């Protein structure tokens, strides 16, 4: 009963030709339409959001806080001598701090000098198309002391005693609040509370916050944090080859061999926190320099 | 700020549409 | 070796009744007139074993249970959960922090299985249940001479070749071989079917055993008289023994509905198979392992399984059967429920089923007119005219010379229902003078008898003699009853509204063709006479003892004829007809008389007037019947003494050149054979009986029916749906609805299957266009066993569209429950709409968020990586891994909100297969429930405190409950144009393509 393919008749796979052709150009037809509908709305959809600006902002209500070595599980685990154990490493960071060269940011129509301290935000007036293509504030990578170098090609970082920075989450029209001069208890920090969004690392607990010795905080001026004269960020279409803050951290005295976790705050009032997103406001990482 | 939004009310009013919706349905299979 | 057993089961019995009185006291070794020693009979008892059937063969419930959770749907499921756990399995070695989802759905499945067995179990067991309260098996003692003594005892222990007596009412024990009879009638009807109580004399008859009268038969009860007899059988080797063990040894067959769900899995495999393998060859040949293909493989295969239609078809079922629970329709078996609509010939009985099974006064005769008496079971007909003095003197002379009368609790009970003791005859002449003339207690005491003479063995008459109590006459009544031949030659005076007349011949030949009409007609006639004895030749004083001829026996007064038979039920007629109404194709088969199965047939509509048999129009032309053509005859009567020398292609030729059959004196074993007969042609079949006779019957039938009070508990048990009420218009009933719910189980089917599609097609695109996920399982399980649930229960209460009895039975090689036009709709059409509406209300939900359409495309490289918290959008933001999935996440309850929203049109939509949503109307309140419940539900599982943690559905902006309003006018505007192209065009590309 499975042998219906053909008869003398006309059937194939079972049914006629003239039917197969009557079927085909209906489901043609009918598939047609239904594109068509499909792409009309979704046209009417694109007609309800504009170039300039998402239309729903608060689903990235706290800003993230990541990190340069995108590592697997978040854990830095190399091997001081071998060369090849850290570069994975090495690659992504190089990879990243490529766009920050002074020979990337080099046109002046694009690029502005913002300057040697932290300052005040700047408001390139409104979000619209009314204005050209916005300027962006330069960063060389000279303000992250320590781990920048004017190495060659291949950035020689820091075998022992390595590098980390971090990097604020990039948000359309954000406007970082840092602390108030009344802070809850922040973990020694400069005086340079007005102008520029602090960030803090430390262990996790009573053994991490121990086997962690020294950490070095490097940023624009000296400053570990983010300065207020980058933000808001203006989008992609309005504002494109736009470099965020960076901020490197170094931990000097590390008890190799050993993993230790640590959790870099970023402090702030428009700087949120979640139980369940160890990235949103906080990073983690677990470093591990075993030799 | 543009990064809020009144989930709270949303909710209230969705929990109300699904509290009335039920019980009118309710209503409905007991024509009396 | 036990198909030799039954081979030997399935033959008509043989037997050795035909031998001397010396033979066979030689052939048993038993006194005729003392039985045997106790010692002797205790021998036996103690050797073959008790005279009773062996017990049925007792089916536990755990394995009724494990049946429940076993068969074809349920079995799919199974292959589902062993694919979900396989997957997993694959899974949770290979890679890194294995995802939940398959596990969660397979421990899903089980659940679904496991409760649905308990369900399904919990209604089978308890209509089992409610089956056992009704054997009310009370012990019968049997009368067995033994020794040369009157002894009475259990009927189990009765043994072979054993003297055994029985009075009238006593139930006939064991297999008897009649040797000395006084006048004894058995009755054969629950065994042979034979409705008039049949005489039992020493003497062998017809070779047959069945038709002999040397022989009472197990289950048999005998009417009146007394008679004595030595057991041939005993026990399962009796007559009704070996029907009932064959009965138990059958088998039940594949029930229509069993084989239409088969059929659908094949389908749903068939395309959930083609699916899973071209997308498993497609991955891998885009980049992904076959580690993953096999995962994508099971994935979309078990995606394509409808993991709630198991529940909602159950429960269909279910709903139907308690309908037919509410009319006393009780049946057995769940499926059961559907096969009457399916069905296309009944094979019914006719003592018992078609008729009473009651002698009932049928017509009588008075002023050269017949009058038809009311004759329903019920008393719901016409009355006859009760004024003339015809009637008043025929009426007397029935309720005064007969011996018949009520008994003790005879009081509360109905007129005809009531027992009474005496003659079957006599008893249907009793309770129509009780019932058209007042009542026979005081009637009869009016008139005392003086002197009386019973039923005579040659020249069969009964007189009697009464006083007069009428306040004008003093004269002796005296009346006498008896065939019509034996009463004409004793009758000179005829009367006539209240005179008298001579015999002329005109009016006696118009008496002789009314004797021949109510005789023809397959009735019994007796013929009643009375006469005013003179008081001054035989005085007040005088008595006139029985023995000379005190009374004139010719010249006496002629008032009429009274016809008897077995009346058929009250709505046995309307519902034959309803039967041919709906195409069904109606065949008696019962095994008594010829010349009364053929009347009950015209009677009841199996044979309709003006058709012709093979041998009414050889007696119409007065030519032999040899010569006229079978073909030009329609109905026909086949003799079961012929059927036993007829082959498979003869028996089929008579199904298949004669449209109205009669099946007269036909053996149970025969009985098995026309259904064996009828099945071959591939038509369903319905058997409709009460008597053991119809257990091998009702077994091998696709169904079978018997009646709840006036069946026997073999037939009862044998059989697959019950009568509580023996109301057998309850067929006509099942016939609608097996055609009803089959129709709604069609648009159920259909409903479930169309939410398929927007529910793989994320996942096919997924896999496909590399795109963050759109739909989510959890949400999944929210719409298969959440929301759906309702509405697709909801759509067994629609109702017909048109009038479901007129179409002919569905064929069952053509119209299959889920034909191609099916999956052209749910797969092709309906579910394509719902889901792209679905991915539309997913692209809004990213592009306002700020991934715009044409960024989603290979995105979920990144998208489901979990470390990478540095994700670019459309407008150059960075999303971290949680914020991003909790979008996802919050798509995925849009998608589902979505799906509920296309589900309304599809629902709607669904309800109507043909007509219009406005001919037929939203007057479903349990589907306009089910939408409510389904969005407040849906609302519910997205605003509910604790969703997102939970089951990870997050609240929704409600610009999104918006997004899907247009994909559901389209589907109900777009099957409203293809319900009014059906309508309006009935020819075949809206009709042969789409209408499923
Ligand atoms: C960056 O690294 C250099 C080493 O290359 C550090 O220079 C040393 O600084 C200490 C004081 O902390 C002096 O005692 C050493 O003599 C310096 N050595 C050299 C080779 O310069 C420098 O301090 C580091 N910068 C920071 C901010 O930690
Ligand atoms: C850097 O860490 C080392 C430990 O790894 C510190 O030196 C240790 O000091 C303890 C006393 O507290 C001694 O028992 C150990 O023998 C020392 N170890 C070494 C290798 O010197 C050291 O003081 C830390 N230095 C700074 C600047 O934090
Ligand atoms: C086709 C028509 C008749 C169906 C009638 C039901 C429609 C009108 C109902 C069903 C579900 C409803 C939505 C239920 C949930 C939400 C969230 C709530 O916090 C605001 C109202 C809002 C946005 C409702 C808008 C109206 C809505 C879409
Ligand atoms: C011939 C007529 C009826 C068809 C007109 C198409 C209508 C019904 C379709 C076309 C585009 C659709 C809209 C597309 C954009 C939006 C914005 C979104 O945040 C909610 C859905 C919403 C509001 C849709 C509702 C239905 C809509 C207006
Ligand atoms: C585990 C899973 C593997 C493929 C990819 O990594 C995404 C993962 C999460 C979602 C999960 C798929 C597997 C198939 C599903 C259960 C399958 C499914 C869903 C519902 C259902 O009833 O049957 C199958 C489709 C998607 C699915 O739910
Ligand atoms: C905060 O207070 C300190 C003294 O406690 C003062 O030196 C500093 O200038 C203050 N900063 C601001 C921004 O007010
Ligand atoms: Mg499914
Ligand atoms: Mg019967
Ligand atoms: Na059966
Ligand atoms: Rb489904």
């Amino acid at each position: 009963k499975k042998f219906i393919w053909n008869s003398e008749k006309k059937e194939f796979l079972g049914r006629t030709g003239g039917s197969w052709f009557k079927i085909l150009l209906f489901y043609v037809i009918f598939y047609g339409c239904l594109a068509g509908i499909f792409i009309g709305t979704i046209q009417v959809m694109l007609l309800t959001i504009s170039e300039f600006k998402p239309t729903y902002q608060d689903r990235v209500a706290p800003p993230g806080l990541t990190q340069i070595p995108q590592s697997q599980k978040t854990e830095i685990s190399f091997r001081p001598n071998d060369p090849q154990s850290y570069e994975s490493y090495v690659v992504s960071i190089v990879r990243f701090l490529e766009k920050y060269k002074d020979l990337a940011q080099k046109d002046d129509m694009i690029f502005e000098d913002c300057g040697n301290v932290p300052s005040e935000l700047k408001e390139r007036g409104e979000y619209n198309n009314e204005r050209g293509e916005r300027k962006v504030c330069r960063f060389r990578l000279e303000w992250l002391g320590n781990c920048s170098g004017l190495n060659d090609e291949t950035y020689g970082y820091k075998d022992g005693k390595p590098c980390v920075i971090i990097k604020l989450n990039r948000v359309l029209g954000f406007k970082p609040k840092p602390p108030k001069n009344e802070s809850l208890e922040t973990y020694p920090v400069m005086k340079y509370n007005p102008y520029v969004l602090p960030v803090h690392c430390t262990g996790k607990r009573d053994e991490d916050k121990e086997k962690v010795g020294t950490m070095e905080y490097f940023g624009l001026g000296g400053y570990p944090g983010f300065p207020l004269q980058y933000y808001p960020y203006y989008g992609k279409l309005l504002q494109p080859k736009y470099l965020q803050p960076l901020m490197a951290v170094q931990f000097t005295n590390l008890t190799m061999d050993t993993e230790i976790r640590i959790e870099c705050k970023a402090y702030g009032e428009n700087i949120g926190y979640s139980e369940k997103d160890r990235f949103q406001g906080r990073f983690d990482v677990k470093i591990e320099v075993k030799s | 700020d543009p990064f809020y939004y009144d989930y709270e009310t949303v909710r209230n009013g969705g929990l109300i549409f699904a509290a009335l919706a039920f019980i009118v349905g309710l209503i409905i299979i007991l024509s009396k | 070796k036990e198909r030799d057993m039954d081979e030997l089961k399935k033959e008509v019995s043989m037997d050795d009744h035909k031998l001397s009185l010396d033979e066979l006291h030689r052939k048993y070794g038993t006194d005729l007139s003392r039985g045997l020693t106790p010692a002797r009979a205790a021998e036996i008892l103690a050797r073959d074993g008790p005279n009773a059937l062996t017990p049925p063969p007792t089916t536990p419930e755990w394995v009724k249970f494990c049946r429940q959770l076993f068969g074809g749907f349920s079995m799919l499921l199974w292959i589902g959960a062993i694919l979900c756990f396989l997957a997993y399995g694959i899974q949770a070695a290979t890679e890194e922090e294995p995802q939940n989802d398959n596990l969660y759905l397979g421990v899903v499945l089980s659940a679904v299985v496991i409760i649905t067995g308990c369900f399904s179990y919990y209604q089978e067991a308890k209509s089992s249940k409610i089956m056992e309260s009704f054997k009310n098996m009370v012990p019968q003692q049997a009368l067995v001479i033994r020794n040369g003594e009157k002894m009475s005892i259990n009927a189990e222990e009765v043994v072979v070749g054993d003297l055994v007596e029985v009075k009238g009412g006593d139930r006939i024990p064991a297999d008897l071989r009649i040797i000395s009879a006084n006048g004894c009638k058995v009755d054969n009807s629950s065994l042979t079917g034979e409705s008039e109580p049949q005489t039992r004399s020493p003497d062998f008859t017809n070779e047959n055993p069945l038709e002999t009268r040397n022989i009472a038969f197990f289950s048999t009860n005998c009417v009146e008289g007394t008679a004595r007899g030595i057991v041939v059988y005993t026990g399962d080797r009796t007559v009704m023994g070996r029907i009932a063990t064959l009965a138990s040894g059958l088998e039940g067959g594949q029930t229509p509905i069993a084989a239409e769900i088969e059929h659908f899995i094949h389908i749903i495999t068939g395309v959930a198979v083609f699916l899973g393998v071209s997308f498993f060859i497609l991955s891998l040949i885009l980049e992904y392992t076959w580690l993953e293909a096999v995962i994508f493989l099971i994935g979309i295969i078990v995606a394509n399984v409808p993991e709630g239609l198991l529940a909602t078809v159950t429960v269909c079922l279910t709903l139907t059967a308690k309908r037919m629970a509410r009319k006393n329709c009780l049946v057995k078996n769940l499926e059961a429920v559907e096969t009457l609509g399916s069905t296309s010939t009944i094979c019914s009985d006719k003592t018992g089923t078609l008729t009473q099974n009651r002698m009932t006064v049928a017509h009588m005769w008075s002023d050269n007119q017949i009058h038809e008496a009311d004759t329903t079971e019920n008393q719901s007909g016409v009355s006859f005219d009760k004024t003339s003095a015809t009637w008043l003197a025929l009426s007397r002379i029935a309720g005064l010379c007969n011996r018949a009368v009520f008994q003790a609790n005879q009081e509360n009970l109905p007129i005809l229902k009531r027992a009474v003791a005496g003659d079957a005859s006599e008893s249907a002449l009793l309770k129509c003078i009780e019932l058209c003339c007042g009542s026979v207690k005081e009637m009869r005491e009016r008139y005392t008898k003086i002197v009386e003479i019973p039923f005579n063995s040659t020249n069969k008459y009964q007189l009697s003699i009464h006083k007069n109590p009428n306040t004008a006459e003093p004269r002796h009544l005296l009346v006498m009853k008896g065939a019509p031949e034996r009463i004409l030659d004793r009758c000179s005076s005829i009367l006539i509204h209240g005179k008298e007349q001579p015999l002329d011949e005109e009016l006696k030949d118009a008496f002789q063709n009314a004797y021949l009409e109510l005789g023809g007609l397959g009735e019994r006639v007796l013929g009643f006479c009375h006469l005013f004895l003179p008081d001054e030749q035989f005085p007040e004083g005088f008595q006139f003892d029985t023995d000379d001829v005190n009374f004139p026996l010719d010249n006496l007064c002629f008032v009429g004829l009274i016809s008897m038979i077995d009346p058929p039920r009250a709505a046995v007629p309307d519902a034959v007809g309803k039967c041919r109404s709906a195409g069904i194709k109606v065949i008696m088969v019962t095994g008594d008389h010829p010349i009364t199965a053929k009347a009950i047939a015209k009677g009841v509509g199996i044979i309709s007037e003006g058709n012709e048999t093979v041998e009414d129009i050889a007696a119409r032309l007065n030519i032999p019947v040899s010569q006229v053509n079978p073909r030009d005859a329609k109905a026909c009567v086949v003799h079961g003494s012929d059927l036993k020398d007829m082959t498979s292609e003869q028996l089929d030729d008579i199904l298949k050149y004669h449209t109205e059959i009669v099946f007269a004196r036909t053996s149970p074993q025969q009985k098995l054979i026309i259904v064996e007969g009828c099945q071959r042609q591939g038509a369903i079949v319905a058997v409709t009986g009460d008597g053991v006779n119809d257990s091998p019957a009702s077994k091998k039938a696709d169904i079978g029916v018997a009646m709840g009070i006036a069946g026997s508990d073999v037939s009862k048990q044998a059989a697959d749906m019950i009568l509580l009420d023996d109301n057998f218009a309850s067929i006509v009933t099942g016939v609608e609805e097996g055609r009803l719910i089959f129709d709604n189980l069609k648009k159920s089917i259909a409903y479930t299957l169309t939410s398929n599609i927007p529910e793989i097609t994320p996942f096919l695109i997924f896999i496909i266009a590399n795109i963050p996920l759109p739909l989510g399982t959890v949400t999944i399980l929210c719409i298969d066993l959440g929301t759906d649930m309702v509405p697709a229960i909801s759509l067994a209460y629609e109702q017909a569209e048109s009038d479901i009895m007129k179409r002919q039975p569905r064929n069952p090689k053509t119209d299959k429950l889920v034909n191609e036009q099916l999956i052209s709709m749910a797969y092709g059409q309906i579910g394509m709409i719902q889901a792209l509406g679905g991915f539309f209300t997913y692209f809004v939900i990213l592009a306002e968020n700020g991934f715009l359409p044409i960024h989603l495309l290979g995105l979920r490289v990144n998208w489901d990586d979990r470390w990478i918290n540095d994700v670019e959008d459309s407008y150059g933001q960075q999303w971290t891994y949680e914020q991003r999935k909790i979008v996802e996440f919050t798509c995925h309850t849009p998608f589902f909100v979505t799906i509920v929203v296309v589900q309304w049109a599809d629902l709607v939509i669904c309800k109507t297969r043909r007509n219009s949503v406005f001919q037929q109307g939203m007057k479903n309140k349990i589907l306009i429930f089910g939408l409510f419940e389904e969005t407040a539900l849906a609302a519910f599982l997205s605003y509910c405190p604790g969703m997102g943690v939970a089951l990870r559905m997050y609240p929704l902006k409600p610009t999104w409950w918006f997004c899907a309003f247009p994909y559901s006018l389209l589907i109900f505007v777009y099957d409203e144009v293809r319900k009014l192209i059906i309508r309006r065009r009935p020819g075949g590309w809206v009709e042969k393509e789409t209408y499923y």
